[PDB]
């Protein structure tokens, strides 16, 4: 998948 | 087909490391203080020695020691840090501070609660704290250190791998021709602080050359990377019906019932899903670079009309040449020489010219040789770009002009009567070609489409391509290539942005992995080699060099193989990393062997009444630090090569000798012992029996705890003695030169994937344009 | 303040249609520059260009330089660079008043006027040939103009 794959890296931002 | 691409997929990125504790060998140590004259003192004293006392016996034994010394270092060196982390406080500091390790206010407590320390160090310990500045979001803490582990901390510090992150960054983190593709459009919703950081991989084309006699190898690669590629090239869209496309063959070639026909197997292997296949294979095998052969049959001619197209926009070099002679010899036979006249053709098999060269020469008409012309004369252009080596078409392919000149010459074959030949063979071919004519438009698309997609995907890709025949081949019916060119139509189908990143980041974590496992393997084959290690065969490092690129069995793979693959590895340098980490260790190995109270490096023998030195750490001892005068003889060559001859003549004789290597001892603390001369006692073993194992020479440590030291006070006698041991001795701990300001960075933060800010989209794909501003598939 | 992007599927071009709207009232500061970059990239290439004929284009994302800002310049026409024109320049005002700071408009966006001219160019838009575009998909986003 992608989008868990964009959410950590959103995640470690936010 | 589906555990090759587990295999890639599954590779992750490396794996960011980081340490939370520093980098130690020594420690400080209270030990008593001896003063001349032997006697204690009320005070004691600190000294630097060794954790983990692991030194083996011998010399070589040694190398192999600090070899796994170096590689555990590796697997401790890191890639970022910041060093609040770890930072601990210091119960002791004016300002509360902090200080940047446990270990360090474990030292700092305990010397300061001491009773026997100055007043000096405890202020010390009291000035020491924590500096900040937010302005560069700096930090710098305290800390105690040895200066080898200085050295390897600092290292750490300035040599580490980290780059400031924008957006500008993740845009030139893609390639360029995509960003320059005006198909696609890109934006994000994100703006990345200064704060930020990332790792960048390693790029860096294949230095071992396994486009060079490792084509077993390079067989696995190129299979690898083919099955990828088929999993990323689109699914065509909006396919022409099979029925509705038989019903008009079959009324073009009016299939008779009753009387027999070559036309008949025209309709063979019509369906879709061979139409993808053959999409999806050519494709893969012009990025992979993956040869293929041709299965068909001599009596469906339209597979060899077909060929035509498919050797116009496909080089022959992309094929074996068995397979494309036997192809273009039934082409010449059954279209091309029968519509001129000309014999049938008498080729020899393993004639150097394929037939299409000797027939350039032989007809005469303009258009038929200018298609053969350049059928003979298509081929791969090589090109470096972005970095890497591509396989480019003509040019004339990416637009489709070529099948133009095909057209001319399939008419100006349906314009020649087949005088040698009768009527029904003539309509037979015609009308096969016929069938080929009234696909024109959507042929010359077809191919534009191709090298587009082909281009895109290239765009992917980030080891350079290199064209060479493999062993193993991709089948290719030919009768997929009639559905494909057949079943086409107003339906472009571009690459998802999704499908492109992902063969992307594939390419690019197995290329990164492929560079990193490299460097491992050359530092300890660099390392053995430069550390003298002879019985070390080279061979389980190469096993844990493939079991690491995920794609290779070594349960089958040879054992020659390997030791070429060294001869390789040797050849190419190191990275600054672990080449400065073991020249850290080199310059400072020797430092550590002094340490480690177990083994002594070598015995003296001086049948003479020397003196024992006043060493304070010790009180008299038995001890050497320099080894000049009386000469030496090497351990690992002796027992390499028994030869006992020299050494038992120079023992019997009572010749004066040094023996050098590690060797363990004990350390005897009795005066009694040293008056009756023991430690001369302990060399005879090696003349009865010719081994040097049990040799475990005395240290006569004597001091005021030896329970027999009224002797020396009361009796005005210096310890002298006979076979001295060669010993360097401990280095006292200064708390205020041990002490130093380890500098870093404050408050960053790190990303591992890029790609992921990026939210990407296609144009309608109807509107979709090539490089030269004009629309595929257009045609209408 | 708040900054905001702007997310879209840029084959809906009933999007982008209604997204020149919002590009043209708000000013394009208050977006990312990469959303907003993507917007006007995709309303150039889908829409502006193939009317008047043009290719599309060759755009380093790397570029000082807004698409608009080159568009208004290789556009030869007053209705729609005029108002291309306008939305290179739509930023906010700053002044003060009673101490405290403000970001004003431009008045004419207050009163709704600059539309006008937005209209003036969408009508040149739907009375345009698109030279080689398809004419099933021509007339359909001739007539999504006039929607609005």
């Amino acid at each position: 998948k992608e989008e868990h794959q964009k959410e950590v890296q959103y995640e470690i931002l936010q | 087909k589906e555990s090759i691409l587990k295999k890639l997929e599954d590779i992750k990125p490396e794996q960011v490391k980081k340490q939370t504790k520093l980098f130690r060998i020594f420690e400080p140590r209270q030990l008593p203080v001896y003063r001349a004259n032997g006697e204690k003192e009320l005070r004691n004293r600190w000294y630097w020695k060794l954790k983990r006392d692991t030194l083996p016996d011998g010399d070589y034994d040694v190398r192999e020691y600090f070899l796994n010394l170096y590689d555990q270092v590796l697997t401790e060196m890191p890639d970022y840090l910041l060093l609040k982390d770890m930072a601990v406080e210091n119960k002791n500091s004016r300002d509360a501070g902090k200080v940047v390790d446990s270990e360090t206010a474990a030292i700092c407590d305990a010397i300061f609660q001491d009773e026997e320390t100055e007043g000096v160090v405890r202020r010390f310990i009291a000035e020491m704290r924590q500096r900040v500045q937010a302005d560069r979001n700096v930090v710098n803490y305290p800390s105690i250190l040895h200066p080898i582990d200085h050295a390897f901390n600092e290292y750490f510090l300035q040599h580490q791998l980290v780059e400031p992150l924008n957006n500008d960054i993740i845009f030139n983190y893609i390639p360029e021709r995509i960003r320059n593709d005006v198909n696609y459009i890109l934006n994000m919703d994100r703006n990345l602080p200064s704060t930020a950081r990332y790792i960048r991989p390693n790029l860096l084309q294949d230095r071992l050359n396994l486009h060079d006699n490792f084509e077993s190898l390079w067989d696995t690669i190129t299979t690898s990377n083919y099955i990828l590629a088929r999993s990323v090239v689109p699914d065509l869209k909006e396919l022409v019906s099979t029925e509705a496309q038989i019903q008009k063959m079959s009324q073009d070639l009016q299939l008779e019932a009753l009387t027999i026909q070559s036309e008949t197997q025209f309709l063979t292997g019509i369906n879709s899903q061979a139409a993808n296949d053959c999409f999806k294979t050519l494709i893969a095998a012009m990025l992979s670079q993956r040869t293929m052969s041709l299965d068909f049959v001599t009596t469906n001619y339209m597979s060899l009309i077909s060929g035509m197209w498919l050797l116009t926009v496909v080089p022959n070099d992309m094929f074996i040449r068995e397979s494309l002679v036997a192809c273009q010899l039934a082409i010449i036979n059954t279209i091309i020489y029968p519509a001129f006249g000309m014999q049938r053709m008498h080729y020899r098999n393993g004639d150097p010219q394929t037939p299409f060269q000797i027939a350039e020469q032989q007809i005469q008409n303009f258009q038929v040789a200018n298609w053969l012309h350049f059928v003979n004369n298509n081929q791969f252009r090589q090109v470096v770009i972005d970095g890497v080596l591509n396989q480019v078409l003509n040019d004339n392919i990416r637009n489709g002009h070529v099948v133009n000149q095909l057209m001319e010459a399939l008419m100006q074959l349906s314009r020649q009567q087949f005088p040698t030949m009768p009527v029904d063979y003539k309509r037979s071919i015609q009308r096969g070609i016929l069938l080929l004519s009234n696909r024109l438009g959507q042929l010359v698309d077809l191919t534009r489409l191709l090298a587009y997609n082909y281009e895109t995907l290239m765009a992917c890709i980030t080891m350079n391509m290199q064209h060479v025949q493999t062993l193993t081949t991709e089948k290719l019916q030919l009768t997929s290539v009639t559905s494909l060119c057949m079943l086409i139509g107003n339906a472009t189908v571009i690459p998802s942005p999704q499908t492109l990143f992902h063969y992307y980041n594939v390419n690019v974590n197995f290329h990164s992995n492929y560079n990193e496992r490299i460097n491992d393997a050359v530092a300890i084959i660099t390392a053995a080699n430069r550390l003298n290690l002879y019985q070390k065969k080279m061979k389980s490092i190469v096993e844990d060099f493939l079991k690491r690129l995920q794609i290779f069995d070594i349960s089958r793979v040879p054992d020659d193989q390997m030791y070429r693959l060294r001869d390789r590895l040797r050849l190419l340098p190191v990275e600054i990393r672990r080449l400065d980490i073991f020249n850290l260790i080199l310059m400072n190995m020797e430092q550590i062997e002094r340490a480690s109270d177990k083994i002594a490096q070598g015995v003296i023998i001086a049948y003479r009444d020397m003196q024992l030195e006043r060493d304070e750490m010790y009180g008299y001892v038995n001890i050497a630090r320099n080894l000049d005068g009386f000469q030496q003889i090497n351990l690992e060559e002796l027992m390499r090569t028994g030869d006992y001859a020299q050494i038992t003549n120079m023992l019997l004789n009572n010749q004066p000798v040094a023996l050098v290597g590690a060797l363990p001892f004990i350390t005897d603390s009795s005066v009694i012992s040293l008056v009756a001369k023991l430690d001369a006692t302990v060399f005879a073993q090696i003349v009865k029996l010719r081994k040097v194992d049990t040799l475990k020479p005395i240290l006569y440590k004597i001091n005021s705890d030896s329970n027999d030291f009224y002797l020396v006070a009361n009796y005005d006698w210096v310890p002298t003695s006979t076979t001295k041991v060669y010993k360097q001795i401990p280095q006292q701990f200064d708390f205020r030169a041990s002490m130093h300001m380890l500098t870093s960075n404050l408050t960053f933060t790190v990303y591992s994937d890029l790609l992921a800010f990026v939210s990407a989209d296609t144009v309608e794909p109807i509107n979709a344009v090539a490089f030269d501003n004009m629309r595929i598939m257009n045609e209408l």
